[PDB]
């Protein structure tokens, strides 16, 4: 067996695809080589058969077909943002608030 | 949208960078990125002020 | 709201956030 | 780098903060008869962590059946021999390598 | 398997125009209610046509 | 490598080059493959250089 490494188009790979699925859940993806975390929900929008992922105003992966089921799935990253501590001066006490 | 420019670099993601690139040698390509990212912000900042 | 300005009200139509107004 | 001493071997990090030291000796390392003397790993479970050494003479599984310390049909070991004669080519001439 | 023929009449070819035609998908990304641009081999509008 | 794998007749499967662990993941491109038959202890022969 003789080899061409990094020569011509790639046409033959291995079985990199992953196993299963997980809904419901913001998971490390791995969409054919776009790599994104986000919660997997069902979407309402109609996907043309020759699209493969969608794209929002931020040009981000925001909506996905599987490589194996015609179905398409969603890209809405899980609980995000900052969080804020309301608090009196320390020299009169010590209890705060958490406010996000 | 300024956070999908190429500023220099093979692509506008990362994780595909560090994937195809070792981190030894994709940590220029890495600071590259995030540079103008901050100048982008920095930009942002002063306008806003 | 009186209607004049809620006439006007009409009128006028990632990390970044905004927060409201106190 | 990544390759096979590199990757089940001996892995260099990131940040070295130094360099190797490498050169060919033919007459030290090589004899007349079959010089036999020095092994390396090959099969590993996973990747190796740098900076430490897993010496461990254990047979790697391949297929879906378990061995109880007996190479037989998908059980094979880790540890290869180098072929070392002083009529041998460049590319099989033994490299004096220190860090 | 081939044969020389010689019913064929001569004429110069016609031009017509292109005005609205050459407009496809560049890629295989959705996108819904956004204004899109991009830069790739296309056909000018009001161009000449064979 | 799971239709031949190790499961087939036994290999004489000591090759220098690239390690079976890798090769599924490889994506290698025009993939030359010539079959022959030689005999007794002719297989060292058949190696780079
Ligand atoms: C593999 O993909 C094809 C089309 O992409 C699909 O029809 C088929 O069901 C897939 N295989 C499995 C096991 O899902
Ligand atoms: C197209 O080209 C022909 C000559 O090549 C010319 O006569 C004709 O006017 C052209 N049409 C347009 C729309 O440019």
């Amino acid at each position: 067996l003789s080899f061409e490494l990094l020569h011509a188009p790639a046409t033959v790979c291995g079985p990199k695809k992953s196993t299963n699925l997980v809904k419901n859940k913001c998971v490390n993806f791995n969409f054919n080589g776009l790599k994104g975390t986000g919660v997997l929900t069902e979407s309402n929008k109609k996907f043309l058969p020759f699209q493969q992922f969608g794209r929002d105003i931020a040009d981000t992966t925001d909506a996905v077909r599987d490589p194996q089921t015609l179905e398409i799935l969603d890209i809405t990253p899980c609980s995000f943002g900052g969080v804020s501590v309301i608090t009196p001066g320390t020299n009169t006490s010590n209890q705060v608030a958490v406010l996000y | 949208k300024q956070l999908s420019s190429k500023f220099g670099a093979i692509s506008s993601v990362l994780n595909d960078i560090f994937s195809r690139l070792d981190p030894p040698e994709a940590e220029v390509q890495i600071d590259r990125l995030i540079t103008g990212r901050l100048q982008s912000l920095q930009t942002y900042v002063t306008q806003q002020l | 709201r009186s209607p004049i300005e809620d006439l006007l009200f009409n009128k006028v139509t990632k990390g970044l956030t905004v927060l409201p107004p106190l | 780098q990544t390759g096979n001493i590199a990757d089940y071997n001996y892995k260099l990090p990131d940040d070295f903060t130094g360099c190797v030291i490498a050169w060919n000796s033919n007459k030290l390392d090589s004899k007349v008869s079959g010089n036999y003397n020095y092994l390396y790993r090959l099969f590993r479970k996973s990747n190796l962590k740098p900076f430490e050494r897993d010496i461990s003479t254990e047979i790697y599984q391949a297929g879906n059946k378990p061995c109880n310390g007996v190479a037989g049909f998908n059980c094979y070991f880790p540890l290869r021999s180098y072929s070392f004669r002083p009529t041998y080519g460049v590319g099989h001439q033994p490299y004096r390598v220190v860090v | 398997q081939c044969v020389n023929l010689t019913t064929r009449t001569q004429l110069p070819p016609a031009y017509t125009n292109s005005f609205t035609r050459g407009v496809y998908y560049p890629d295989k990304v959705f996108r819904s209610s956004v204004l899109h641009s991009t830069q790739d081999l296309f056909l000018p509008f009001f161009s000449n046509v064979t | 490598y799971s239709v031949l794998y190790n499961l087939a007749p036994f290999f004489t499967f000591k090759c220098y080059g690239v390690s079976p662990t890798k090769l599924n993941d490889l994506c290698f491109t025009n993939v030359y493959a010539d079959s022959f038959v030689i005999r007794g202890d002719e297989v060292r022969q058949i190696a780079p250089g």
